[PDB]
RNA sequence: CACAUUGCGCCCGCCGGUAUUCCGGCGGGCAUGCCUGUUCGAGCGUCAUUUCAACCAUCAAGCCCUGGGCUUGUGUUGGGGACCCGCGGCUGCUCGCGGGCCCUGAAAAGCAGUGGCGGGCUCGCUGGCGGGUGCCAGCCGUAAAACCC
């Protein structure tokens, strides 16, 4: 019972969840399978960590797919020792990225109307970057009214 | 055994399937064609492995399941929309009138009762047809020339035609017809 | 790795004898009725082996199975010492049918056009890796030694027979 | 002294005699033994024969009930109004590549 | 270049590499007729600074002689005989 | 259990290097016999 | 040892040299013409064209039948297209020499007799139908009798037209074919009782007639105005049926103009057998049909 | 082939005798070693062979003040840098959205966080209903819809 961890790199465009689920999983048994992304935007770091369930199938299968030439890629599979394996490591394993359209949630977020009350006081505080804005503005010599 | 090769190979092509049928979905009507009411034989060739569930869809509503498949359509503007979303996958062009003969003279089927019966016999051609006034073969190939009325269930008892591989041989107009004899 | 080789090679192969006579008529009724230089796979022992020792060449293939293997049995050696990037290729006949020939002992990428430069420099790059790290690992050393069942056996009986009592 | 350059779909766009010329009668070798002519067609062929030649229906269902390559005339007339009801019929390719087998396949002797 | 390179490797007879390679041909030559055709030349570069072509006309027989002598010495040499 | 994890990761390995593609007594075939069809009569004229 | 070569090239990535090759191996899947020249076996077979017209028999028999056959491997859809050509223009020959004697309808097809040189001349069509191939039937071997028959019908045509003084080849129109005249695609150019059955009327048929084997017989037997239906094909004299310098027309249904002769195939059919106009009244529609007699 | 007897064999062709079967005669051929080239082969001698291609508008449609112009079509590898800003929240620190500048081979070592709808899976109650589910090579952006059937 010695799970095995493997990191991937140099992952070309396509060489996805699925992707690498089916072909290692062709080569042996997965446990846990996560290629890393961005939050802001549902790309990836072009690298990925698998788990599979016996660390000698994870140690072949580094050795027969570590220096690949695929589409253009080296790819870089290394196995991983279990001491550095952080515990947190497999948090966002066998899940969906999902992407997530902030600009347009920001959009909509300005488009939302509300009491503009709170935003009253927020033109206080406006009023006060402005006098921010002019003290830094003194030493050019500009001077604006509201 | 697969490889990593192929599933990126599908993977891209899959992901530009997405791409341009979100593409026809936003310009519903892309295909610039002027109304007139024609005919269009479309014949299914190996394509992309792996078919999307609509192209599917199309696919199994149009009886080209199989490969190197042809068959007649009416062609109306869901036709067209149709058409043009299982592009990629299909052959299409305008038909000509030895074109059909050749076609329903030779590899002419029909469907009865589930069962492919070769189209021996007008007796048959009443049995099955008729009842809208289409008496033999060749009334047959005259309506679906000058499709009249009738073209949904006509279509209906022709089984669609399965071909040859092309010995020596999007909208290809005319030169389909080369292709068809090519195959035929 | 043998694949990509074969598909950027593959791109610059030899014009064959029937498209260069045709090439040849072309400009001749031309001229009846101005070119960049031409790049190729480079191959001949000879020819080649000038080529690694003037530094001309950018990749070098060598066929594994030429006997007598004196031919090339050096050219390992030579592409190391010149620091050429080198490999080995099962079958001459492969390497043959690159060129229009029916064996070719090395072949060798001098220098490829625009459009590919930088996929000759990514398999120089994959191969000088994926392979030499490897050969550099295990290339010094001696071969052979596949003794089976059967040697094995023999071997127990040899000695059994030989140091136990008498030579 | 040779022919010039010609571009490939020039040359794609671009790429008979009377048999008996000399001729004159041979003996006939004794060793030739020609296929005799199909017999001629009978009363029997037509799909609109005289009412004397219509069957029983008794020995038309005998006849498609057994098996086939049996018979002693292998087919049996049918009257039919009109060639709209005539139907194509069904063993000619089968009977013809019989009939070349024949050619290619069965003995031949002068029999007399 | 590699014509020298055979030269000097053929100089270096009892290095490690022409000695396992003469030890197989030797067994390989025996397993073989006393005279037999060769195809390609196993010395290349000397054949052609003795005068071999790879041309429609030029041959190569590999033949095996027995050595030693006659007390009595044979004037001609195993080459000549050969 | 083991033994077939191995077994199948080494069938693995293997095709993903090398691909999937991997009476008694002998006798002279009969072989292909030529006849003559020279290019020159040996003799012009027969005897 | 071309085809092992040709193998060669191909195994070996010359695709343009195996392309080449190919051209030298003159396949039949793209030329159309047989695999080998039959010329001399021609010669030392058939010694005279008396000889050649008693096998006309067969080899008409064998080029109709896969003229109307579907393509396959041993015979390719250009071998059967070439087929075609020259069993329609063996058909002008015989309809321009009035050669043809007598017709035939069974429930085997249509048998046509003819008369050429004083040789009788006999061939059978299927009816135009999906004939449906059963059993153990390779295709190689009469496809091997096909290319026998269809030198054997080059050369016989060739003598026939340079014996009447028309030129070989005919002039064929393929745009012409392409919008289906079948026979009609031909103008027949030279070199620089049977005629008068139907000479002076004019025909039309209609959707349900068989096209060309009653085109076939008026033509051989005279007449020469038929209009017909546009789907029928090209060629018609009047396309229109409410043309009315219209004398006879064949219905082979289950406006009704006054002057105007409706008559079943059969009529045409017992009429090139009995050389004389038969009773329209005795063979109109709807009407028990009178028997056929074999000829 | 044969001490060579004017004898005896195999392939092709012809002639004369009742001749498609018999007899006899005639003509052209059938030695070995080796070279070049053909064609037919044999080898648990070697090798390749489950295919990483192209495939958006090389222009269209709608328009205006009639001849030029406009709108549309929406398509981007990732990471890093006490650098310069705008706008939304945060008590505030700060964090997001968009920019400006620089660097890196198609480079790489946890940092994964936004709420939902369909559908899958699963547990309970009386096929239906209520719950969950780091499940969806489906959508969507507060709710919810569409595909779905």
């Amino acid at each position: 019972s010695q799970p095995g961890v493997m990191y991937i790199a140099r992952l070309p465009h396509g060489f996805y969840e699925h992707e690498l689920r089916g072909y290692f999983s062709q080569f042996g048994e997965i446990t846990r399978l996560r290629v890393v992304r961005n939050k802001k935007t549902g790309a990836s770091r072009h690298r990925a960590f698998i788990e599979f369930a016996d660390a000698e199938v994870a140690d072949i299968a580094a050795r027969t797919m570590d220096k690949y030439l695929l589409f253009g890629h080296i790819l870089t599979c290394k196995i991983v020792p279990p001491a550095q394996v952080h515990p947190d490591l497999f948090k966002g394993a066998n899940r969906r990225f999902k992407v997530v359209p902030w600009n347009k949630m920001a959009g909509r977020q300005l488009e939302r109307p509300l009491s503009e009350s709170q935003w009253q006081v927020k033109v206080a505080k406006e009023e006060q970057r402005r006098a921010a804005r002019a003290e830094k503005l003194k030493e050019m010599g500009y001077e604006f009214e509201a | 055994f697969k490889r990593a090769e192929k599933y990126v190979k599908e993977y891209r092509e899959q992901e530009r399937e997405k791409i341009r049928l979100a593409r026809i979905a936003k310009q519903q009507g892309s295909f610039h064609i002027p109304a007139e009411a024609k005919l269009v034989f479309v014949i299914r060739i190996k394509g992309i492995n792996k078919i999307p569930p609509k192209p599917r869809k199309i696919l199994q509503l149009l009886r080209l399941r199989q490969i190197n498949n042809g068959v007649f359509v009416k062609v109306t503007k869901a036709t067209a929309e149709m058409i043009k979303i299982v592009e990629p996958w299909v052959a299409y062009g305008y038909p000509n009138l030895k074109s059909v003969r050749e076609l329903i003279y030779k590899r002419g089927y029909g469907k009865v009762n589930g069962q492919r019966i070769p189209l021996t016999d007008n007796a048959i051609i009443e049995e099955n047809l008729g009842k809208y006034g289409i008496i033999c073969i060749e009334d047959l190939i005259h309506e679906i020339f000058t499709v009249g009325p009738n073209f949904k269930q006509a279509a209906n008892f022709l089984w669609p035609f399965k071909l040859s591989n092309p010995n020596g041989g999007g909208n290809r107009e005319e030169h389909i017809n080369a292709l068809i004899r090519a195959m035929n | 790795l043998a694949a990509q080789a074969f598909k950027l090679l593959n791109k610059y192969r030899p014009e064959t004898k029937q498209e260069k006579k045709e090439r040849l008529l072309r400009e001749a009724t031309a001229i009846k009725e101005v070119s960049k230089k031409p790049y190729t796979v480079k191959y001949g022992l000879n020819h080649v082996v000038g080529l690694i020792e003037n530094k001309k060449a950018s990749l070098v293939l060598i066929a594994n199975d030429v006997d007598p293997i004196e031919l090339v049995v050096f050219l390992p050696a030579l592409c190391r010492k010149m620091g050429i990037p080198y490999a080995i290729i099962k079958g001459k006949a492969r390497l043959g049918t690159l060129v229009h020939k029916k064996t070719a002992a090395v072949v060798a990428i001098t220098e490829v056009r625009s459009e590919d430069k930088n996929e000759l420099a990514k398999l120089i790059s994959a191969v000088k890796e994926g392979y030499l790290e490897k050969v550099e690992d295990t290339r010094k050393r001696w071969g052979g030694g596949i003794m089976g069942f059967k040697a094995q056996k023999r071997e127990e009986k040899r000695k059994k027979s030989l140091e136990t009592a008498i030579k | 002294r040779i022919l010039p350059y010609k571009p490939p779909e020039e040359r794609e766009r671009e790429e008979f005699y009377d048999l008996w010329q000399n001729e004159e009668p041979q003996p006939p070798n004794p060793m030739h033994i020609p296929a005799p002519k199909l017999p001629p067609p009978g009363y029997d062929l037509s799909y609109n024969p005289p009412p004397e030649y219509l069957p029983t229906k008794e020995e038309r269902e005998e006849w498609e009930k057994m098996d086939p390559e049996d018979r002693e005339k292998d087919y049996l007339p049918t009257k039919y109004d009109s060639l709209r009801k005539v139907p194509a019929w069904g063993n000619f390719v089968k009977e013809r590549f019989e009939r070349c087998m024949d050619l290619y396949l069965a003995p031949r002797v002068r029999k007399n | 270049g590699a014509l020298k390179y055979l030269e000097e490797l053929s100089k270096k007879k009892q290095s490690d590499v022409v000695r396992f390679l003469l030890r197989v041909r030797c067994w390989e030559y025996r397993q073989l007729n006393v005279i037999h055709r060769a195809s390609r030349p196993s010395r290349p570069d000397k054949a052609r600074r003795l005068g071999y072509k790879a041309k429609q006309g030029y041959v190569i027989y590999r033949v095996r002689v027995r050595r030693g002598g006659r007390q009595l010495k044979y004037q001609r040499s195993l080459r000549a005989t050969a | 259990s083991k033994a077939a994890k191995g077994a199948q990761a080494k069938k693995a390995a293997q095709a993903a290097l090398k691909g999937v593609h991997s009476s008694t007594t002998f006798h002279r075939p009969k072989t292909l016999v030529l006849s003559r069809a020279p290019k020159y009569p040996r003799k012009s004229i027969p005897h | 040892a071309l085809e092992k070569k040709i193998s060669r090239a191909l195994g070996r990535g010359d695709v343009s040299n195996a392309a080449r090759l190919e051209r030298n191996a003159n396949l039949p899947e793209k030329t159309g013409k047989p695999r080998y020249t039959l010329n001399h076996i021609i010669r030392e077979r058939y010694p005279t064209f008396q000889d050649a017209l008693r096998d006309l028999d067969d080899c008409l028999s064998m080029l109709f039948l896969f003229a109307n056959l579907p393509s396959t491997t041993a015979v390719p859809a250009k071998m059967i297209a070439r087929c075609e050509r020259l069993c329609h223009e063996f058909q002008h020959y015989l309809i321009v020499t009035h050669s043809l004697r007598k017709s035939f309808l069974s429930i085997k097809g249509i048998y046509y007799q003819a008369n050429i040189q004083g040789e009788d001349i006999l061939w059978l069509v299927p009816y135009k139908f999906n004939q449906r191939i059963v059993g153990d039937v390779d295709f190689r071997i009469m496809g091997t009798f096909v290319e026998f028959y269809m030198t054997l019908l080059g050369f016989v045509n060739y003598r026939l037209y340079t014996s009447i003084g028309l030129k070989y080849p005919p002039k064929f129109d393929q745009v012409k074919d392409d919008q289906g005249a079948e026979l009609a695609a031909f103008s027949l150019e030279g070199l620089n009782d049977p005629s008068q059955l139907f000479a002076n009327f004019t025909f039309f048929l209609s959707r349900e007639t068989p096209r060309q084997p009653l085109e076939f017989i008026l033509r051989a037997f005279g007449c020469k105005r038929i209009g017909w239906d546009a789907v029928l094909g090209e060629g018609a004299f009047t396309t229109d049926e409410s043309d009315p310098r219209i004398t006879h027309q064949i219905i082979d249904r289950p406006g009704r103009y006054p002057g105007r002769i409706y008559v079943q195939p059969q009529w045409v059919w017992d009429s090139i057998n009995d050389e004389e106009l038969k009773p329209p009244e005795l063979y109109a529609p709807g009407a028990q049909l009178p028997p056929h007699l074999s000829p």
